[PDB]
């Protein structure tokens, strides 16, 4: 009916390579979002998948009309025909939007020319993890976006009072770790080709124990406890309590490939490899006391004798104050 | 005004202009300067 006529007249003398205010003054877009769902913070890749709901809205004088209507509600067929800022994520490894069935995105033109302009985006952001404490470690890492060829003098980016509003938080495929918050922040960096207004949302993320707990630290410990077993065995029997040892570290060895695997290839020292460190150590040194047992058996038996009874209270006592001394402070670090 | 004067620069640049001819397509060669910024080395692959 009307609404082609103003369509029309909107777009009669309309240049979409000029920013609206081109030569006035910089252009203030208001941003907003609605994180559906935080997807798995892969470690490995030191990435982390986010979909959302990306909101722009700007004020453009140049789609200004003056009917009965006073909104202007439309799909993506005319997206590419206005003005539309060039928002990109500089933390993004690899995001792209959504096409099934029609383009999402939305376009709404108010009366006073004010635009709103909303697309569905899933954004594969990276964060540096540093898998310290691991894996009691907290991160806090974000997602940043600004505008690609506008410097700040020409586009000016602003968090709205409610800009972010996170979903259910429930559905989500936070696995190992646990949403706990977030903040936005607006800075400005400097480019070789000028400065930008850079905005950041910071995602608070907790890493939840269990997995690990289940998968490495119940085994090792209960490969040690295997391993102290051996000093109730008599003396006398050699090859069981030499095959108890030797086993014991293949075993040991294996787990802690395992659990080194978990995680990426990092050059410094965790909380769990530590761990899993100390375990072997101990597996070793009830196999070398052992050892030195038999020797002496051949020697002094009384020392032998002595040295059994000394090392099984001797070693569950240190198993134990190194576990309360590592827990008690990683919990508080 | 002044959207004014910058669209109808605009529209004169880009009105009698040949994308198939790299600017002095007869004279010298023109010169491309390159600046890089590395976001990130991401993964080194053995
Ligand atoms: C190296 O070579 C590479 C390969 O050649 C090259 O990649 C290609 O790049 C070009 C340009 O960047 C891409 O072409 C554009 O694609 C845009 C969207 O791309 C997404 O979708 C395509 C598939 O496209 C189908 O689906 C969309 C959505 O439904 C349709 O809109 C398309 O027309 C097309 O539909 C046909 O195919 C369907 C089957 O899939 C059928 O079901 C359907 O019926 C049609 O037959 C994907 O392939 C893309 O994936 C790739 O890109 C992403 C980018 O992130 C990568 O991440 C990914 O890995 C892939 O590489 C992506 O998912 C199109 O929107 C776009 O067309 C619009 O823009 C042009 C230019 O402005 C307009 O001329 C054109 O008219 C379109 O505008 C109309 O529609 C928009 C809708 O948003 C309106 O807003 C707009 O106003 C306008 O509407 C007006 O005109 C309409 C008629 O045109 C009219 O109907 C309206 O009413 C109104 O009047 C363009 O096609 C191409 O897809 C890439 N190909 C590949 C394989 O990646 C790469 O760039 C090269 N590298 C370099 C450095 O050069
Ligand atoms: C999101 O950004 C807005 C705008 O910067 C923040 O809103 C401000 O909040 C502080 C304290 O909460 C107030 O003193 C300001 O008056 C607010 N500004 C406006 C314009 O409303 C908001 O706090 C941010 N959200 C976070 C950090 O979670």
């Amino acid at each position: 009916g009307d609404v082609t006529v103003i369509l029309n007249n909107l777009l009669e003398g309309y240049d979409n390579k000029l920013r609206p205010d081109i030569g006035v003054k910089p252009t203030l877009i208001h941003t907003d979002m609605y994180v559906n769902s935080i997807g798995p913070v892969n470690a490995i890749n030191m990435e982390y998948t986010i979909d959302i709901f990306f909101a722009q809205t700007w004020y453009d004088r140049r789609l200004k009309f003056n009917s009965t209507i006073k909104v202007l509600r439309l799909n993506s067929n005319m997206v590419g025909k206005i003005w539309i800022p060039d928002t990109f994520f500089r933390n993004s490894k690899k995001a792209d939007a959504h096409w099934i069935t029609t383009p999402n995105r939305m376009l709404r033109i108010w009366n006073d020319g004010r635009v709103l302009y909303t697309l569905r985006l899933t954004i594969d952001a990276e964060c540096q993890l540093q898998l310290h404490n691991f894996p009691m470690d907290e991160h806090s890492c974000p997602l940043e976006f600004s505008s690609y060829g506008y410097p700040r003098e020409e586009i000016v980016y602003q968090w709205k009072r409610s800009s972010v509003e996170v979903g259910d938080t429930r559905s989500w495929r936070l696995y190992q770790f646990s949403f706990v918050g977030l903040r936005n922040t607006t800075e400005v960096v400097k480019t070789t080709s000028g400065d930008y207004v850079v905005m950041s949302v910071y995602f608070d993320l907790s890493r939840r124990m269990g997995y690990f707990t289940i998968q490495t630290y119940i085994p090792c410990t209960l490969i040690v406890v295997l391993s102290w077993v051996s000093f109730w065995i008599n003396k006398d029997a050699v090859p069981a309590r030499t095959s108890l040892g030797i086993t014991t570290v293949l075993t040991m060895t294996t787990l802690s490939t395992i659990a080194r695997k978990s995680l990426p290839k990092v050059s410094y020292v965790t909380a769990m490899d530590l761990f899993v460190s100390v375990c072997f150590i101990f597996v070793f040194s009830a196999l070398v006391e052992y050892g030195t047992l038999h020797y002496f058996v051949s020697s002094q038996p009384a020392r032998a004798a002595k040295m059994d009874s000394y090392a099984r209270i001797f070693f569950p006592t240190a198993f134990c104050l190194f576990n309360l001394v590592y827990w008690v402070s990683y919990l508080y670090l | 005004s002044n959207m004014s004067l910058v669209k109808e620069t605009v529209d004169r640049l880009l009105k009698g202009y040949d994308i198939r001819l790299r600017p002095d397509f007869g004279g010298p060669p023109v010169a491309v300067g390159m600046n890089i910024d590395i976001a990130s080395i991401d993964m080194v692959s053995e």
